[PDB]
């Protein structure tokens, strides 16, 4: 026995946390109130037939928190773990990092500290947020360094909604993205991808949902986190811990930004049309378009590859499929990283939702790597930042939060050094 | 939560605010008296932003009515939905500045500033959290501009952190309704560059031509102008008032629209706008709107953005569609309008969607954009001011209210610096 | 227990006391005759404070009616609730001082002092324990002020330990109803600095303006003034009359309001005060009252506290709310009104709540505060007295009743010392 | 066999005594009249199935006594133990100490002396009152010195309603507070905290009662006194006496003002949401906001810590939790007091009321210490006294009771010496 803590900041973070808790509740049979020992990794035993999520819901705006506390799962969540803000940063990293974040970071730090107090087997921290959101950038970053300074070497996992190259809710998104990336770089143990446009494209072409909604995105995150945490929440042939995830993909602290991909995303009518075998599902998932990242991995080199099989998957078939994956030349690896393969097998089949886009299947695989194509996105973001900051636009907004342009500039050069480190 | 207090100045401003209030009563399911009858919880869940907690299951608008004459007062109160306002919010003068900025700002504004500050402070304190303000007035008029300037000054010195927008009505360049209206615009802009966080410029002749041609009406009236104004109204404020997959508020727009403190003038937008025998034949799809987002026909404040360059664009949508189509449409808009767009502000389209469409339309689209086209309007205003200030005509009315020469000189210098900065951006 | 005897002087005082008595009959469930019909035990449990044990299941007010003329006598007795008073409490003169202090205090007061002392002693002895007294009169009037001075002197020499309050009516500065009213105010205050433990100053024009603007009445009358007076009435005395989570009495208020024996003048307060078409739209919450606690609009005795400094504030509440909201509201009131407040009297807000709200209102709030604003009123009175005493005009009427020059000199010297001490506090 | 005597003075004292007797009656099953051997610590065996409280109800005003003698518990209380006054001091210490207190102290002294006569195992005295109340200050003080001179070294426990820094019924509260504190300092064996504002805040945030009433406060006192007296009224692994309480926390007679705190304060719906384990409940109780005192203990040092567990609490778990409490640096102690820990274990679970805010639970802990943060409140009260006495306001009220200003001044310097003794 062991536990983990999930952190949700901003609208995207709150929605993601709610969806993930919906998964964890329906997978273990939790009714909306909390009733009917691996489920203790995310829920706490007190009283009689009771469980509550080990999470904190915080946002500078109370709209999403109000929406959460109006669902049928009010009884499921403790009221005190929901935090309501008053002044949304409005896509401003500095606003949510200094003006409102500094006076509300205390209660959250403080009581996630108790969440660790009753969880002596705290494996790590889960963070869900968005770069585009000013709250989800600033408050998330500051609480990230607060976690680092209050826990030391404790493992921490970040799930960030990176704005897409052509999808941006706010035009000031480069400022928030660059600022948060420079601020939390040294402490970000592992940060993933989310490309909204790639999610929409995959849903429209794979699930063939011409009119999807953010619920599809919500379980897109939900299924990813479920596949990641199945090892901790269910036994398997070779379970994988959170520590090994950062051990394999962080030989150097500078590069800790791996991309994620799921296989498969198939509707029930199309699930009738295809049953999964290891070779086909892996080679489909390794296909660049199947990746939920809008960056072709074949442009650069591959760091490492991690497989997360769940269900009735034969390890020998895994080895054979992975080998025949290796031999083909569409896949290339760095010279000094010949053997960077880790496989995690779990016996728990992926869980379905009623009325969901995904089809109920006994087996699945999670696609886990850190390709060099992320450098393309980083360079494009840096170029956009240079263009839109060259005339110094929207800077006065961050100035009114009380800093001058210097920190913007050296964050730009820090991220440039990160980009050229490849 | 995030309460917004409405203050209306001038006859046009009072009419606009009233029409807004009936439109909000439609959108939130409020009858002519104040009772709620909406069929969905979404209308009444966030009714507190524009309404207050009234006894007997009622709701009253969070509005402040200010004028120097009670003529439009009586017409508005005796008009439709006049009983939804308490008599206390109606505070009026008895002299009238007579389309004079100095009179309405110093002579008659001296005995109205106390009342307007008292009522706005009462509205602010009686609410939970005042997110911001919204003011409507006409820069062509003299009194309304003076009330706008006085209120923005008092708000800035009282609530420097609470942002707002001002929906001022700039006088039409083609028609000189008032001889001394250049002074009014001069002083109003000189106070707006200084006491307002962001401003939308609403020009008459552009909406007149839209009603004439796009709507295909042979008899345009103030009613249609107030209707389109209320559509702009709802389009900007629906993200805060109604739940959305991409939630937004006035603070988000202000952050996304203001690159420099003095560069805060934007030109609002609405679409689709089609008649009965075109709507049943037009495509009710996004491309029909994206061809309508960028055009000098359905264009709001009479200065063509094609001559200048767009600063950045904000687009709010209300309906049932996916988001990726919007993103690719915005990308295509950049791809084809690159020359009309700015090269050094990549992805300058602000994309957000409110889930709930307005009453009677399953889409509405509000085009919030900024371009250096307003440079032409400001330069023409400056040259007109120079033209009839070189002759020193009609200065006696202002100098009789405690005016001075070099004051107007630094006013015109401020607009000169503003237009020079806008040209430098161009 | 803690019985209070009411004595009314002058026509205005008699009307005020009567209106009080009907209001108490409402609050305690007493009909026009005296029978009890209240629906709760709380009304009738402490009825003995203002009523006496009457045979046949009846109750009569503990009131004393004094006048020098029977005109208002007959109107009051023949008016509503006139049968609830025994004929013995009605004692009247037959001459009338004619708005003269000296006449009503020496000439006609000589043959009324015996009667008033006899009746007050009968009321005191017939009761269990007389907690204190309450008197109503007008300082503008001559006779009423003389009866007030005589009764406070006799009470002080007879019951020096039993505190009281006097609800005197200071003449309005704007209107000179009586030419010799400055003499009346002079002598009344000279006796009040000396025979009264604490006094509330009630000024006409302030309540007139409140009825005109705050209540929005085009025809203010004495009835509304007496109504608000009876609200002040109930607000002060509800803590003693009715059970409360924070029980209080007149002794508590006197201890909390009097820092120096000569510094005992306070300016009462009532809220909320809203009309039919504002009450159904206003917020029936504490913040709507705390914005109404401190204002020159709903303000009682016509001198602005903003110019001066508050000494200390007492706030009594009647309704259904928790107490911490009141405490934090008082803390915010200090935080924002620190300049208007006194720095060397920390936490100068006296907080108490009576559980039982008045009939017809689920909150009423009575603002008992003290400020150096009354310094302006006293200084203006002193300078007026100097102005028309330098000319020695209208002195013959007083000197014909046994008056003298340096007596008025030490009177004006006493007000000079009082105003100097108040300025020193400021 | 043994007994104890409870003393109630003023409105607050009378209400507190009534609530405590309500607890003692419902815990032992006493019907309002007195029927159906540890219950003899507070009730006396005479006749048949009879018990009466060993208490005296006295107040300068008869309102609260009349309210008590109109409840359904008229038969429960002897009529002769209720004392009715005629002239309330009205928040004046001198009035209730000299004018009315001196002529009614005799009967109470006199007949509490009989209450000791039939109670040969008198463990100590319990005193409940309020500093703000003039009666609860003056009469309580004078009877305190009368107890000291008529009993010598007999243990005496005081429960005082100290007015909060921003909550004061009377503006003349500094006078009464300073006067009573200087008067009873030498004889006050042990005096506690009550902060009304802190009680309201905790009830609103922990019990989530948006509209609480003084009944919540009444059992706030009731549960505190019950947890204190459970050792005397019920056996346990290591029972604690009244003498040891003053032995541990009074090495020097000057400092005998410890603060009190309860754990937990949780409603039934929230009790479904949390079951108690030793580590979590103790660390929550040690949190400054959980304390019912409006003074952050982390400002100064800690004197000593006493635990009062009741119910099925394991001593080994107690030791482990207390140790892991010690190691953390949020808790600090004085250099010359390294081992100041006393633990009292009782097997009686805390008792619930029907219709009460607290939830019915088999285990509880009482938080008992004397932090240095009380010096902050004392200094603030002294500063307010200096401000509001500098111009000599409301002094004439105490003058009319027949003393000059000198005693006020030297009480101020006595309390200043107490403040600087830290
Ligand atoms: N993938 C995904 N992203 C979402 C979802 N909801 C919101 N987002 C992200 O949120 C961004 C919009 O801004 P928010 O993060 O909501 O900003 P906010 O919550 O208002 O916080 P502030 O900007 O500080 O006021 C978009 O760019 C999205 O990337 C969702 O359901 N799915
Ligand atoms: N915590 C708590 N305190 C109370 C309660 N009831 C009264 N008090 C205290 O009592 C104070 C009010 O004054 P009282 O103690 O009642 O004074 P009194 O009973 O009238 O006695 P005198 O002042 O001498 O006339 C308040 O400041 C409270 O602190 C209660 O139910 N709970
Ligand atoms: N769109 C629109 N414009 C209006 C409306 N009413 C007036 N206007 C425009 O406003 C301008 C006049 O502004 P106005 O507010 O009437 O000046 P004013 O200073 O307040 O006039 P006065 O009160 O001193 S007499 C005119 O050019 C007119 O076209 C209206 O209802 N809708
Ligand atoms: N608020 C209020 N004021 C009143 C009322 N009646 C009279 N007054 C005020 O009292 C003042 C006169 O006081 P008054 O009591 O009539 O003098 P008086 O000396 O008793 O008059 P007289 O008996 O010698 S003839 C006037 O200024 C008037 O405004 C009343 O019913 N309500």
């Amino acid at each position: 026995m062991r536990e983990c803590i999930s952190i949700h900041v901003g609208q995207a973070g709150v929605q993601i946390g709610n969806a993930c808790w919906e998964l964890y509740c329906l997978e273990h049979g939790i009714q909306p109130d909390g009733q009917m020992d691996s489920f203790n990794t995310f829920f706490s035993e007190t009283g009689a037939g009771k469980h509550v999520p080990r999470a904190v819901f915080v946002d500078l705006e109370p709209t999403v928190v109000d929406e959460v506390r109006t669902g049928t799962y009010r009884q499921l969540f403790h009221p005190e773990q929901l935090i309501t803000g008053k002044e949304d940063a409005a896509n401003n990293y500095a606003r949510g990092h200094y003006t409102i974040g500094k006076e509300i970071v205390d209660l959250v730090l403080d009581r996630i500290r108790k969440l660790a107090d009753q969880c002596t087997g705290l494996q790590g921290f889960l963070i869900f947020h968005s770069f585009g959101g000013g709250t989800g950038s600033g408050f998330t970053s500051l609480l990230m360094e607060r976690l680092s300074v209050d826990y030391g070497k404790k493992s921490k996992l970040e799930f960030a909604i990176y704005p897409a190259p052509q999808v941006s809710t706010a035009v000031v998104e480069p400022y928030n993205s660059i600022l948060t990336t420079h601020t939390t770089l040294e402490h970000s143990d592992c940060a993933f991808m989310v490309d909204n446009e790639a999610i929409y494209d995959i849903c429209r072409r794979n699930l063939d949902i011409e009119r999807p909604t953010y619920t599809n995105l919500n379980r897109l995150i939900g299924q990813i986190v479920s596949s990641i945490t199945a090892s901790l929440r269910f036994d398997g042939a070779l379970n994988v811990d959170l520590t090994e995830f950062q051990t394999n993909l962080v030989p150097y602290p500078r590069i800790h930004f791996p991309l994620v991909t799921y296989a498969p995303v198939i509707s029930a009518e199309k699930a009738y049309h295809e049953q999964l075998s290891v070779a086909e599902i892996t080679n489909a998932c390794f296909e660049p378009a199947n990746q939920m990242v809008k960056c072709d991995p074949r442009h650069g080199k591959y760091m490492a590859c991690c497989m997360l099989y769940r269900g009735d998957v034969v390890p020998k078939d895994v080895n054979a499929a992975i080998a025949t994956i290796k031999t083909k030349r569409t896949i290339q690896f760095v010279d000094w990283c010949p053997t960077g393969f880790k496989v995690g097998i779990n016996y728990q089949p992926p869980t379905v939702v009623p009325g969901g886009d995904l089809a109920k299947v006994q087996r699945a695989v999670c696609m886990l790597s850190n390709t060099t194509a992320i450098a393309e996105a980083w360079a494009r973001l840096d170029h956009k930042f240079d263009l839109m900051y060259a005339k110094r636009a929207f800077v006065h907004w961050y100035v009114g939060e009380g800093m001058e342009e210097g920190e913007f500039s050296e964050a730009r050069e820090d991220l440039a050094a990160l980009e050229k480190d490849y | 939560m995030r309460e917004i207090v409405h203050i209306q100045a001038g006859q046009c401003g009072n009419q606009i605010g009233a029409k807004f209030w009936e439109i909000i009563s439609d959108e939130h399911g409020i009858d002519a008296t104040g009772a709620y009858h909406g069929d969905s919880d979404l209308q009444l869940e966030r009714i507190n932003v524009y309404y207050n907690e009234a006894s007997g299951g009622k709701y009253v608008p969070r509005a402040v009515l200010v004028d120097l004459e009670p003529g439009t007062m009586d017409s508005v109160r005796s008009g439709p939905f006049g009983q939804i306002f308490r008599p206390d919010n109606f505070v009026f003068g008895q002299s009238g500045a007579g389309n004079n900025w100095a009179k309405g700002h110093y002579t008659e504004g001296a005995e109205l500033v106390d009342s307007v500050l008292d009522v706005v402070r009462k509205e602010a304190e009686s609410c939970d959290c005042l997110q911001g303000f919204q003011l409507t007035h006409s820069l062509g008029g003299g009194t309304g501009s003076g009330m706008g300037t006085l209120l923005i000054s008092k708000i800035r010195e009282e609530y420097p952190d609470r942002i707002m927008n001002t929906y001022s009505v700039v006088p039409s360049p083609k028609v000189s309704d008032t001889v001394v209206e250049p002074y009014n615009a001069t002083l109003s802009v000189h106070q707006l560059v200084e006491n307002t966080d962001e401003t939308y410029c609403i020009d008459n002749e552009a909406l007149y031509d839209i009603c004439f041609r796009t709507l295909k009406l042979t008899t345009p009236t103030y009613g249609d102008l107030n209707h389109l104004v209320s559509l702009t109204m709802s389009g900007v404020t629906t993200c805060l008032r109604f739940p959305g997959q991409l939630n937004a508020d006035l603070r988000k727009l202000a952050v996304n629209m203001v690159p420099f403190p003095r560069l805060h003038f934007f030109m609002p937008g609405f679409a689709p706008l089609t008649s009965r025998g075109s709507q049943q034949y037009r495509a009710l799809t996004v491309p029909e709107l994206t061809q309508q987002m960028f055009d000098a026909k359905n264009m709001m404040a009479a200065c063509d953005p094609r001559h200048g360059r767009y600063l950045t664009v904000a687009a709010i949508f209300r309906g049932r569609m996916s988001m990726k189509e919007v993103d690719e449409q915005m990308l295509n808009i950049q791809n084809k309008n690159s020359s009309y767009f700015v090269e050094w502000i990549p992805n300058n389209v602000k994309t957000a969607v409110c889930d709930i469409p307005p009453r009677g339309l399953k889409m509405s689209a509000t085009f919030i954009g900024n371009s250096t086209a307003i440079q032409e309007l400001f330069k023409r205003i400056s040259e007109q001011f120079t033209a009839m200030f070189r002759r020193k005509a009609f200065l006696h009315w202002y100098t009789g209210e405690g005016m001075d020469e070099m004051e107007f000189t630094e006013a015109e210098s401020n607009m000169n610096d503003l237009v020079s900065e806008y040209q430098q951006y161009q």
